[PDB]
């Protein structure tokens, strides 16, 4: 906060990480509602990112 | 029945409904012993050649 006013950083500790995408993109609507339930979901899976 | 089966690949398969569960399906099995064929023939080489 010291260098930017708001930014997508954050500090929160994982939970039931997903091996890699496409596993999260098809596994179902409203099943994976829970996994965001119970806290914190980490994909693992490298990404393009700017 | 099918998910059981871990034999050669990973097969995935969408939680269905809490409704849809009773719907019924025929799907038939053959069940008759297939090691009755295979036994010593006097014409076994006729097999080989075709």
């Amino acid at each position: 906060n010291r260098f930017f006013h708001l930014h997508p950083i954050v500090t929160n500790q994982p939970s039931n990480t997903i091996k890699n995408a496409q596993l999260w993109n098809e596994m179902r609507l409203e099943q994976q509602v829970e996994h965001i339930k119970a806290g914190p979901v980490r994909i693992i899976g490298p990404f393009h990112v700017t | 029945r099918i998910t059981e089966m871990v034999n050669d690949r990973r097969i995935m398969i969408q939680k269905l409904t809490l409704a849809e569960k009773p719907q019924v399906m025929r799907h038939v099995t053959t069940e008759i012993n297939n090691d009755l064929f295979f036994k010593m023939s006097p014409v076994a080489q006729l097999y080989i050649y075709h």
